[PDB]
């Protein structure tokens, strides 16, 4: 899954709801660019 | 998501901000700067200059430092606060991305002091007052200018009252009449009695 | 529950058939309930024409201690099978027994009430009003550009002297810090529901 | 909503308990709500409005705790940010009955509304404010210290609305200070209305 | 925006072109220690002695130099603006570049002193709360009276004061609402904009 590129950028941004184990990839993805 | 250690709860964010500032260390200072942290919440103080010392190890300047400290007493005194053990804390630790050594490492300091520092944050609960010490006197009165011979004894009592811990006591001092005395003393027996039933 | 020699002998004239007849045994019982719950002092709350041939020391030591007993196992949440087995001990008869639970009964919630309305407490807070500012200059230093907010918190109190309002202000971390507080000790409250 | 994302509990209960109640009842309750955000004492009227209407003290308590949020919520928004027609919507969305409905818009927008603005806008001050402000200049002659002095000075008092006073004397160098300071403010103040018209009006 | 500098503002800075830049340098490390730690007078005797200057001299320039940093640190006025209100003063560019790193270097430290002097608002400190049930009191034995007891610590004037209080379940639920509304304010687009536009 090509997840890793995106949430090294949402955590780089201070996004750090991306490193929890348990949440599904689109809160993740979508919840960051919120 | 919930969590034990945050009282069945969200992390705060604050907290899963600063939770990767603990990844920065090595585990083996991680560990270190845990007990120093942990012997300020047992009031043994805390040494600055060790925390200091150590954490030059991550080139950490001071807003790190103060965010590490802050953190790791929260977790601390929070999976103490709720009786959470060292097992579920490892775990859940896990979850908010603490790499495994430092979850390991920062659980085993945690086990080794968990009693101790619940009898701690049971004496640092709120208080209103404490009652630091009694004082008293007895006295027999022979007469008097008002009536002739009197004959009686009378108490004064002085309280030590403490509102917070490093402040001197107050002393609350008062007269009483052997009635008044009498009366007290059997009220207080009774709301001891009551006490007594509750633990 | 204990109840001093005194207010004993007093009740053992109430069983009497003799001092007291059911007729008298009825007015003084009532006049003990009126003289603690009325605001009224009536002092003339005994002076019924059919107490009038009751010896005056006795009807007022009489009335004194049925008034204290009624204190007494008010505060001490008597259950009818309480005071049925204190007034048979005293020898009262199967009809006074009905008689007296009847009028404490009748009475019960008031003295209750009276009784629960006794104390000092602390200040009570009673309700809460923000504002919010943003932060422009000093005089001493421009572009400051942050929010504040400022609170107050007001108290409902009279047990000691006190002033009704408490007014302090607070950055947006101090504020989220207080909030976060108080849903904590909001939180305990759910908890202990599940008790 | 102009309830917020999320309905007060208070107001769904009391929601639910309007399908029940006669509507002249809920216009009495209406009037002690309005009198009380006015600052008007009721509690005694409400009592003999309870037993009136048979009304349990348990539900006197939700009808009007539901009614009062309500009404806060609505009548801190000026008229252009909620207008009768979205607050009529809004509140049908609750399923409250249309006759009251009327009846709570009245109150919003009817000429109750300026009593209730005039009392909103006493909420702001914080701090207290001057009460009265007076002023004696005098000219000293002699002094213990001087056979001729020849200062002028200013004695003031303030009285706040705390009901705090104060006097003291002002040297005149304090006093140039204090009226630079306060002409200085007076410009600073204009200055951010006209940023506030050209940048947050528009 | 830009510095108007008061003539005997100007006349005091004249001094600085007077003298070696080295010793300018000398001049900006003593002004920003003086607002650091306080103003020491001893100082400016031997310089004078050292400079052939009188001590009035030198205090004159020196106490002009920490006028200039901190009303440009008051103002933040920008690196332009800056330039623009120094070369009123006629001394040349190495003085004018030495003047303007000084300022750079030291404007966020001054201002954080700066904000000390505002007036002073007593503000929160911290929250303690405790839920207690009444049982018994002297004239009603059997209760239950829950009841959050609170201790509220408020700074003013650098100094702690305290205030313990009382609420009800209810009142307690009333109260977070209520402040919950607080801060949601500062996310509607009214206060969004505030933010945006008065910059």
């Amino acid at each position: 899954v090509k997840l890793t590129e995106i949430l090294e950028l949402l955590v780089a941004a201070g996004y750090f709801r991306a490193r929890i184990k348990g949440l599904s990839p689109f809160d993740k993805v979508v919840g960051g660019m919120t | 998501m919930r969590f034990r250690f945050c009282g069945d709860l969200d992390c705060p964010d604050w907290v899963l901000a600063e939770i990767s500032t603990l990844a920065k260390m090595s585990s083996v200072k991680l560990r270190l700067l845990c007990s120093q942290v942990l012997k300020e919440l047992l009031g043994q103080g805390i040494d600055y200059e060790k925390i200091l010392k150590l954490t030059a190890d991550a080139k950490f300047e001071s807003g790190d430092v103060k965010a590490t400290v802050a953190v790791l007493s929260f977790i601390l005194s929070s999976a103490a606060k709720h009786s959470v053990d060292g097992e579920s804390l490892s775990s859940e630790l896990q979850q908010l991305g603490l790499p495994k050594e430092h979850a390991a490492s920062l659980c085993r300091c945690y086990e080794e002091k968990q009693s101790p520092l619940q009898k701690h944050l049971r004496v640092c609960s709120l208080r209103m007052n404490r009652l630091a010490g009694v004082g008293w006197r007895v006295d027999y009165t022979l007469s008097s200018s008002l009536l002739q011979s009197v004959e009686e004894p009378m108490v004064h009592l002085r309280l030590e009252v403490a509102a917070a811990p490093g402040t001197p006591a107050q002393p609350v001092a008062m007269s009483l009449s052997a009635d008044k005395f009498q009366v007290l003393l059997a009220e207080l027996k009774q709301a001891q009695t009551l006490m007594s039933s509750l633990g | 529950m204990e109840l001093s020699e005194s207010v004993q002998k007093g009740f053992q004239m109430l069983a009497d058939p003799r001092s007291f007849d059911s007729n008298a045994f009825t007015l003084l019982l009532r006049a003990a309930f009126q003289s603690l719950l009325d605001a009224q002092a009536d002092e003339a709350v005994l002076d019924h024409p059919d107490l009038k041939h009751i010896d005056p020391v006795v009807l007022k030591h009489c009335h004194a201690a049925a008034a204290t007993y009624i204190l007494e196992a008010g505060k001490h949440r008597a259950d009818k099978s309480t005071l049925s087995t204190y007034l048979e001990d005293c020898k009262f008869d199967r009809e006074r027994i009905e008689l007296f639970c009847t009028e404490y009964q009748n009475n019960k919630n008031s003295l209750e009430i009276l009784l629960g309305s006794i104390g000092r407490s602390l200040p009570h807070i009673t309700d809460v009003s923000w504002r919010l500012e943003y932060q422009i200059k000093t005089n001493q230093l421009h572009r400051m550009y942050r929010p504040a907010y400022l609170v107050t918190l007001s108290v409902q109190n009279t047990d000691s002297p006190s002033y009704p309002e408490i007014s302090f202000s607070c950055s947006m971390e101090q504020l989220q810090d207080l909030v976060g507080k108080l849903k904590d000790a909001s939180k305990s409250l759910e908890r202990a529901t599940q008790l | 909503s102009f309830l917020g994302a999320q309905l007060p509990p208070e107001v769904a209960a009391m929601a639910r308990l309007l399908g029940d109640l006669d509507r002249s009842t809920f216009r009495k309750l209406l009037k002690f709500v309005v009198s009380s955000l006015q600052g008007e004492d009721c509690r005694e009227a409400v009592q003999r409005l309870g037993v009136s209407a048979n009304l349990p003290e348990e539900q006197l308590g939700a009808l009007l705790a539901g009614m009062h949020t309500l009404l806060q919520q609505a009548l801190r928004l000026p008229p252009t940010s909620l207008k009768p027609d979205t607050f009529r919507d809004q509140l049908q969305e609750l399923c409250i009955p249309q006759d009251l409905v009327g009846d709570l818009a009245s109150v919003v927008f009817g000429s109750q509304r300026p009593l209730l603005d005039s009392v909103a806008q006493q909420q702001g001050a914080w701090l207290p404010h001057v009460a009265d402000f007076r002023w004696r200049v005098d000219v000293a002659i002699s002094t213990s210290a001087l056979a001729r002095s020849l200062q002028p000075s200013v004695l003031m008092q303030l009285k706040l609305s705390d009901g705090s006073a104060y006097r003291f004397e002002v040297p005149t160098a304090k006093f140039q200070e204090l009226r630079y300071s306060v002409a200085l403010v007076l410009k600073e103040m204009a200055d951010l209305e006209k940023r506030c018209e050209r940048r947050l009006q528009d | 925006m830009l510095l108007e500098l008061s003539e005997e503002h100007k006349e005091h800075l004249a001094f600085l072109p007077q003298v070696d830049s080295a010793v300018v340098a000398e001049f900006g490390r003593i002004a920003v220690e003086f607002l650091r730690r306080g103003a020491n007078p001893k100082i400016y005797e031997g310089a004078a002695r050292k400079l052939n200057v009188s001590s009035d001299t030198v205090q004159h320039g020196v106490e002009g130099l920490t006028y200039l940093l901190t009303e440009s640190s008051k103002l933040m006025i920008s690196e332009l603006d800056f330039q623009d209100s120094v070369f009123v003063l006629g001394f040349s560019e190495e003085l004018n570049k030495l003047l303007l790193q000084l300022y750079l270097d030291n404007r966020k430290e001054i201002r954080t002193i700066l904000s000390e002097l505002a007036p002073s608002l007593p503000s929160y400190h911290n929250l303690e709360w405790r839920l207690d049930v009444q049982l018994a009191s002297r004239s009603l034995r059997q209760q239950i009276k829950p009841a959050v007891t609170i201790k509220l610590h408020l700074n003013q004037n650098g100094d702690h004061n305290t205030k313990v209080l009382q609420t009800d379940p209810a009142t307690l639920l009333h109260l977070v609402q209520q402040l919950e509304q607080a801060l949601e304010e500062m996310k509607t687009n009214h206060c969004r904009r505030v933010v945006r536009n008065i910059k």
